[PDB]
């Protein structure tokens, strides 16, 4: 049940040097891989066996294998060069290959951006249903990683809750919240909020029926 | 030259056995073997199995019990079956090259979702603002399936939009639109959003109104 561990994230400004870091048990033993990931496309072999290079590849990617730490380096990172990372490896224990947890390597090419928070409440025409749908909309933050929590009355609140994925709009990132629940259990609460955290700052939204 | 590609089914049944042929050309399976990976929406990738040159296969431990891997060296065509389906099944599908211990060339994707929902019409709501420019919102509500159109007084309405990623739970999908307008405009003059699910035959009109 072999697995190796990546840092989930890595921001860098552009023109910087990204490492990324693939662990395991002897990890210097067996070979290492990384692949490049962009959104809805398949991986990209950008290095194998340790530290080496496929033709048409970058010569800006170099990577390493010592210790029991693998390292995928970018040194001038470029906007081209953000997207998910995969280190790999095989294992003889059982005969199987394994992929490491992933590194989104987010390449940061402009000012950290706040975001706009609206926080809808639930429609009439819904209400006759005997639901309740709120909806918490999200507006130009950058770079695209949120967090989002609901609480009611001072409570956080976890349950019927579901959040779209960021998504990039024009120059800046946008993504919805939802709190989904009966008609009445909106009508019995006296205020709802939804927090939605972006760098070191929250903003805050209320909705008090 | 050397390519391969993913052919199957992107909708199934948490009953039906998934079958997917991934093509080679260029090469030739006779000296070559094929291993397939998978990946949940926002998750890693994972190894599933491999078909070798030699015809000898492996399969991965918590995949096993239920999955099958074979070809047809002679059309260059490599088959993969998952047979007891459920929801997190549901994945984009890779077949790619095995090249000693890497995997040097890949297939473009195929995305399958495993779902038990039928095609259902959305309802729309309307969002205004509960008490120097407004937003309004169209929420489209418990639709299957991907996709849904959402416009705003027919076109007329092209500055200002915002469309949001559709979300899912208990089967159905959810998304949402909205736009600013000048805060002069609303509400002397109408705003109206046009959703449309080509899947179901559904053309809804939703006009936006202060309450």
């Amino acid at each position: 049940s072999y697995t190796l561990t990546q840092p989930p994230l890595v921001s860098v400004a552009l023109g910087q040097k990204a490492t990324i870091t693939c662990s395991g048990d002897k990890l210097s033993d067996v070979y290492v891989h990384w692949y490049q990931q962009k959104a809805g496309q398949a991986p990209v072999l950008v290095i194998y066996e340790d530290n080496r290079r496929p033709s048409g590849i970058p010569d800006h990617f170099s990577g390493s294998n010592s210790g029991n730490m693998a390292t995928l380096t970018i040194s001038k990172a470029q906007a081209g060069d953000e997207a998910d990372y995969y280190c790999q490896s095989w294992d003889g224990t059982n005969s199987a290959w394994v992929f490491g947890s992933g590194t989104k390597v987010t390449v940061l090419g402009q000012p950290n951006a706040a975001p706009s928070v609206t926080l809808f409440p639930p429609s009439s025409e819904e209400l006759k249903t005997n639901q309740a749908t709120l909806v918490c909309m999200i507006n130009g933050f950058y770079p695209a990683d949120v967090a989002v929590t609901w609480e009611a009355d001072g409570t956080p609140i976890t349950q019927g809750v579901k959040t779209t994925q960021p998504s990039k709009s024009d120059s800046k990132y946008m993504a919805t919240s939802y709190l989904t629940m009966t008609a009445d259990a909106w009508k019995s609460r006296n205020t709802f909020i939804c927090k939605v955290t972006h760098g070191g700052n929250t903003v805050e939204k209320s909705l008090s029926p | 030259q050397v390519q391969l590609k993913e052919s199957g089914p992107g909708l199934l049944q948490p009953s039906q056995t998934l079958s997917l042929t991934c093509t080679v050309s260029g090469i030739s399976l006779s000296d070559y073997g094929v291993h397939w990976v998978r990946q949940a929406p926002g998750k890693g990738l994972e190894w599933m199995g491999i078909i070798g040159h030699a015809g000898g296969t492996d399969y991965n431990s918590n995949l096993k019990s239920r999955v099958s891997i074979s070809r047809d060296t002679s059309k260059s065509q490599v088959f993969l079956k998952l047979n007891s389906l459920q929801q997190e099944d549901t994945a984009m599908y890779f077949c790619a090259r095995h090249f000693y211990t890497y995997f040097d060339v890949w297939g473009q994707g195929i995305q399958v979702t495993v779902s038990s929902a039928t095609t259902t019409a959305p309802s729309v709501y309307p969002l205004a603002p509960a008490c120097n420019t407004v937003t309004l919102g169209c929420l489209v509500k418990g639709y299957f399936p991907e996709p849904v159109t959402v416009s705003w007084n027919s076109g007329a309405l092209t500055s200002g939009v915002h469309t949001f990623p559709s979300v899912l739970h208990s089967g159905l999908y959810s998304l949402s639109s909205s736009v600013t307008v000048p805060s002069s405009t609303w509400p002397s003059q109408t705003v109206t959003c046009n959703v449309a699910h080509p899947a179901s035959s559904t053309k809804v009109d939703k006009k936006i109104v202060p309450g």
